[PDB]
Order: structure tokens, then sequence, then C-alpha cells
């Protein structure tokens, strides 16, 4: 957690920040921490905005994860749209 | 104002969890009370109310110190599952509302709904719905697909 939170203020000002903090949870196999923070109740989302973290996560070939992202938000219709 | 035979009429389904089918459907300021009664009671096979519980307030945004909120969810889901209760709201993901969404999702994965689901009605306005086209239509579109947008 303490690399994520030194994660967080750097160089870029932005909607990158939580752009980039979801790969780093997505190359480590550890869902937890992950998943507490980012997935917060207060915080919104879109399922356009998670489909790069969905293709990493299927090529990678990690299954809980997966379920994870298609549980909170991902519609596989939207997904595969082209 | 004047008046004219309503529209937007169907079931609206969401991406996510293939698991849900709400219907949708529109009525004005005044409406009969009796057909009111038998649209909620006769036409969607909705059982008949045994316990009418009222959660209200806030509409805006709150936090809980989180121990009495795991409880208040377990607690507030076990009497509507078991007397046939139904449960009202303001239903717009927007602060109360969205810790009952949350206590109605925590659940409906342990139960697996086999029988008895938890009837939770909720009341809306159709101005103010952010993404309304999705759904407008004088003829309807029973098996619509709908996704969450609120940065509008």
């Amino acid at each position: 957690q303490a690399l994520l939170k030194a994660s967080r203020s750097d160089e870029h000002a932005g909607r990158h920040c939580w752009e980039r903090q979801l790969e780093l949870a997505v190359a480590w196999n550890r869902v937890d921490i992950a998943e507490s923070e980012i997935f917060t109740e207060e915080s919104q989302w879109t399922s356009s905005d998670l489909h790069p973290a969905m293709f990493s996560a299927l090529v990678g070939d990690k299954p809980e994860f997966v379920r994870l992202l298609l549980e909170n938000g991902v519609c596989v219709r939207e997904f595969l749209e082209r | 104002v004047r008046e004219t035979p309503t529209d937007a009429f169907g079931d609206i389904s969401f991406g996510g969890l293939g698991q849900k089918t709400g219907k949708y459907v529109r009525v004005s300021s005044d409406t009969s009370c009796e057909n009111l009664y038998q649209l909620m009671t006769e036409q969607w096979k909705l059982r008949s109310p045994n316990l009418l519980i009222s959660v209200t307030g806030g509409a805006k945004n709150f936090y809980i110190k989180t121990h009495l909120k795991d409880k208040f969810r377990r607690g507030l889901i076990k009497v509507a599952q078991t007397t046939g209760a139904w449960i009202l709201t303001g239903g717009t993901h927007a602060g109360v509302m969205k810790h009952v969404g949350m206590a109605v999702r925590d659940y409906t994965l342990s139960s697996g709904s086999m029988e008895g689901q938890i009837v939770v009605i909720g009341v809306a306005p159709w101005g103010v719905i952010h993404n309304r086209s999705t759904l407008i239509h004088p003829e309807g579109r029973f098996p619509a697909y709908y996704s969450l947008d609120e940065q509008g």
C-alpha cells in the first residue's frame, strides 16, 4: 500500500492517476489490496474505461481478477464491439 | 398541464451481471389508486404485502464508521427477506439508496435467489435520469440493455 500511496502523487495530473494505478494491480497476481483501494464505495466508473485492464487480464490468464472486473461493471457486450 | 397516454415501458437489464431483470414503468403526478395497487399486485406477479418499511433521508452522501454498517446491511435484509416485506426508497444511485443497493447486492450472491425474491420498490422522476434516451419508446423495448454513467 505504501508503494501505491507514493505512486499517486507524481509527475502526471489527471485521469491517468487512477488509470496508471490499476495496471500495477493487474501486473501483480495480488487482488485484495488493489480491489479494496481502487474499488471503494465513493468512486465512480464506466464500462469503457476498464477495457485495457480487461485485455491484459485475459491475455495474462489470471482468472480471479477477470471475475472481479466482470462483477464490478464490465459488460461483455460493450467489450467486443469491434 | 395537459395529459396524454403514457410511454416508456419495458424491463431494464444491466450489462454487468445477467441475473437481474428489473421492470420499468412510468406514471403521472396523479394516478388511479386502485390501478396503482393492481399494477403493483396482480400485474407484475409480486405477492401480497406483509410489512411496509420505508427508508428515507439524506439523498447526497454520508460515511459510516465501518462497524455499524455491516450490522445495518445484515439486519435490514434479514427482516425483509423473511417477512415478505416491501421496502421502498428514492431509487437513484446517490447516498442512502446506494447503501440499500449494496445491501441487496451483497446478499443476492449469498442466498442464490432460489425463492422469495427481495422485493425492493423504487420511486424516481422520469425527467432527471441522465441517460434517458436508452429506453424511451412508445412501443417500448423489452430486453433493453443499459450501462452506467454518472459523469453527467
